[PDB]
């Protein structure tokens, strides 16, 4: 258990669902806002969403101003949820194998 | 055969968690305090203390099969939760007796506490106990000379040793190093001490200290018909620089010198010990820096282990604490170390913190020093822990007596000759001595003058309950 | 020295010392350091690389030797004893110094580079 | 307590026959074959022996009771008497760990063999074997390299490696023994040797013979393709003069020296083989005046015993007989302490003169040299006894052959080169080291010449009875 390497892949990991997560924000406002540049960021994303910072930095040679919608986003998400994550994954995780450990052990 | 190289990582526990072994009696044994990583298991934990503490290395490497891994690989073979504390196990690991060079602490050390400590899947480490093989016991010299050598030297019987570290720490010139020491000595101390910190400073020269210092032991000596010494400290920068010294205090035929073997290390400190040998000296070992190595209970290394190993580098006397003095000593601790430093066999005892049991082959024992932070009412308890076999040392406690010096030299002088006229009376020290004590300073005023002083909180609270 | 085992103390860890320069001038450092060291060995560039023998203990002198030649061989600028590598009953340690003294003679032959074991 | 002085002789089996002492891993173990004089008891006879080789004399003195003389004192535990034969019996005595300086093969063979031979009521004592427990034999360096270690530095694998004495024995000036040996080398013998008693004489001064050797080295290897060496004695009248030659040996770049051990002395010797191994020359050691000692099984010491003691002292070949040449070896008992002179643990077998079982905690093996009265008839049975961890040594079986020098020296290598490459071709050596030689015989003339002169008594007889 390298566990500040895993830490750190579970981070970017973290960054780069956030990322996506900001990306169905900024995309969702735009349903409302900007239909047609939902449309362009809806087609130019799929497939893009694998790795976040090479998504960010792709997206900003394209459009910057859209890659800063996402980069605002993912960040304020970020702050409002993050410290809520330790305790839901601790007593995510307890929970279910709580449950397997009772009907198979 | 070799059985087919595959390259690869693999679990370290596949090749050294062997929780059938029976050790031999030639294996060096390690008992190590451990808590895995979360998600690291104990087993696989203690098997990479193992591995990487003998042979082993992160992945499968060919040169193996050019050799038989399973004579010379560390054995991990018994692991036990530690009583009581979550995620913390003691794992026993056998080391082969060809692992090691021969009458080499360094080398010793190099392979059990090298680069585990550092491992990222263990939170922490301590070691608490090596056993010795009596074979790898052998290849050692020791003391120089040892504790019933040292007292036929000096015509010393039958009680406690008494010294006295000289204050400040730094700062005096050497003739007035000379002085204090003078002053204590025909006081009736058997000893003065450099501190441990000095060495050869701009304020004080050691050449100039062990000069006049050596004329302070000729006239206490002169005046009071015992011998005296003073531990002039050898301590140097190198090796070259540390025998010079010890050279001069030969050459100013002086009976005692000290070394910090820790700061100063174990490389220097056998060489030290082997000259002291050859020499006829009297070999003084202070612990600075030990505090910094084993203190916490969970990461480090136990003074136990760094005695054993100083017992075989080589020193006539060691610190051991005082238990009761202004510096940390767990008593059942300190009563299971001190038997590993005097005696020549110690049954394993886990309530003394003495993990296995260790035999000596008549390697001479080590004169255990209290020193630090003590005065004439710890005295009996003293006397009660450690027994006559021990050097108690008062540096505050004599140059701090409210009337000065001499005087302060007369009280502990006094109190050491009451104790020890006692003792050979037959009188309990540890039950007697405050009585001893009190008797003395009746005729002792600056005994009693010392008494008053550091006596110390007392508790006194009360009766009510009246019917 | 003596301040780590003090009973009114916890815990104590030294974090850091400041050198005064007038203290730094009275020791020597280190014997040849970073910008002599290249110079010796006309190591220019890049990073150096090294390399421990393996298993830590066991080995012969010769297989120490035969392991290093073939590690020098193949572009490592050192290779290098094992910390708890002195001398033990499987290999004296003068035996060593021989046998691997000929390993990188033999692999700076052969590679045009200045080869090192420590 | 101490039990009271009482003046007086009494009988050494009070004090040292100790029936029911069972000997600790520590204990150095001593078996001796003793014959008691008419009216003196096996009992008190063997604790005679424990006695007087330990703390004991012949009337009780007062000194006993400052010590702890159950601690110190040998103890005869265990008499046998020989089978079938009458007043002869087995006493086997321990002795503590502590009566024995470290790393001293001189002071343990004082105590052991010192005094007891020459009691008045012993009539022969014979030491048979030593068990030298672990913790002890730790405390000797032991071969400077030893088996492995010598075939690594010398290139020479899957074979015995040959050698051979030159002759005559003393006579030759330094000029033509570097001739000889050239000669001799150039032929195919990895070795060549000076004579036991070639030290430093008239007719031939030894720093000329090292300068005249060395050059024969250099041009034989030159033009063979395989290292060379030869045994350059060292033997010399003072410990100066033994180093002062032993250092010139160094300075020519010779890989090998030899010594006498037993004329010279262990004391010189142990000197020797420090410095062999701080200086990396191999050390050949020659048993000379071995069979003053060792010869007789009514008395002396037996050779098995001694070897045991040269690996402990230092050496990297020790001659260890050959059994069928001209000087006498029983098979089996050579067979036994060639074992205990290689291996690293040897199990008791009195069938091979083994009294106990011997470990050496992995001090290295010395190769057991068979030399004397050898030539190439031997040769299978040479291979068979003592298998490729050998020395066989050939010095008039090569410069004895009819055609002279050279084609006696072809004969040697080339007989060598043969039972090498069968050896390694996986042909048995035992039962068929004489085809082996034959086939080579047949197209080296001159190895043909010497099978036919040194082939030797045969039978051959017949039949008659005829129905």
């Amino acid at each position: 258990m390298n566990l500040k390497q895993i830490a750190k892949d579970t981070a970017k990991t973290l960054q780069s669902y956030l990322t996506y997560q900001a990306l169905r924000t900024v995309l969702a406002q735009l349903g409302e806002t900007n239909p047609p540049l939902a449309l362009w960021l809806h087609n130019f994303s799929a497939g893009k969403v694998q790795d976040g910072e090479k998504y960010i930095e792709e997206l900003f040679l394209e459009k910057p101003d859209l890659a800063l919608r996402i980069m605002t986003v993912r960040e304020h998400i970020a702050e409002e949820i993050a410290e809520f994550l330790p305790e839901m994954v601790v007593t995510g995780i307890q929970q279910a194998n709580m449950e397997k450990r009772r009907q198979h052990l | 055969s070799a059985a087919g190289y595959k390259a690869g990582v693999k679990d370290y526990k596949l090749t050294y968690y062997t929780p059938d072994y029976t050790p031999k009696d030639t294996d060096l044994l390690a008992a190590f305090r451990f808590s895995p990583q979360p998600g690291v298991p104990a087993d696989e934990a203690g098997a990479a203390i193992a591995a990487e503490s003998s042979t082993g290395t992160w992945t499968t490497v060919w040169t193996d099969l050019l050799t038989d891994m399973d004579r010379y690989k560390g054995k991990c073979y018994h692991i036990e939760p530690v009583q009581g504390e979550e995620n913390s196990y003691f794992a026993f690991i056998a080391y082969p007796l060809d692992l090691f060079e021969e009458g080499s602490v360094t080398n010793i050390l190099t392979s059990i506490v090298g680069n585990v400590f550092g491992f990222k899947a263990i939170r922490s480490l301590r070691l608490e106990d090596i056993r010795f093989p009596v074979a790898l016991v052998k290849t050692f010299q020791g003391p120089p000379h040892g504790i019933q050598v040292e007292r036929d030297l000096l015509n010393k019987y039958g009680r406690p040793m008494l010294g006295c570290t000289i204050k400040p720490k730094l700062g005096l010139s050497a003739k007035n190093y000379g002085r204090a020491v003078y002053e204590c000595l025909r006081g009736g101390l058997d000893f003065t001490k450099d501190d441990e910190n000095i060495n050869s400073q701009p304020f004080q020269r050691w050449r100039d200290r062990f000069l006049f210092v050596a004329d302070a032991i000729h006239k206490s000596q002169a005046e009071t018909g015992e011998i005296k010494g003073h531990y002039l400290n050898v301590t140097a920068p190198t090796c070259e620089e540390m025998m010079k010294r010890a050279e001069f205090a030969k050459e100013l035929g002086m009976p005692i010198i000290m070394h910090d073997f820790l700061t100063a290390g174990f490389t220097a400190n056998t060489t030290l010990a082997k000259w002291c040998r050859d020499n006829g000296v009297l070999l003084h070992i202070h612990r600075a820096m030990h505090a910094v190595i084993d203190r916490q209970r969970n990461h480090g290394i136990h003074f136990r282990v760094l005695a054993k190993c100083l017992r075989l580098s080589g020193g006539d006397h060691l610190h051991s604490g005082t238990v009761v003095g202004k510096l940390e000593g767990d008593k059942a601790s300190t009563l299971g170390f001190v038997d590993l430093m005097r005696e020549d066999h110690i049954e394993a005892d886990r309530s003394r913190g003495v993990f296995f049991t260790q035999d000596w082959a008549s390697m001479p024992g080590v004169l255990p020093v209290a020193s630090g932070g003590i005065h004439v009412w710890h005295m009996p308890a003293l006397v009660e822990i450690f027994g006559d076999d021990s050097v108690l040392q008062f540096g505050g406690g004599t140059l701090g007596h409210p009337w000065g010096n001499a005087p302060g030299a007369t009280a502990n002088r006094v109190a050491l000759e009451a104790c020890v006229q006692a003792r050979n009376e037959g009188r309990d020290l540890y039950r007697e001595g405050g009585d001893i004590l009190r008797e003395a300073g009746k005729w002792s005023p600056e005994l009693a003058a010392a008494l008053d002083l550091w006596k110390e909180i007392k508790f006194e609270f009360e009766t009510m309950d009246k019917l």
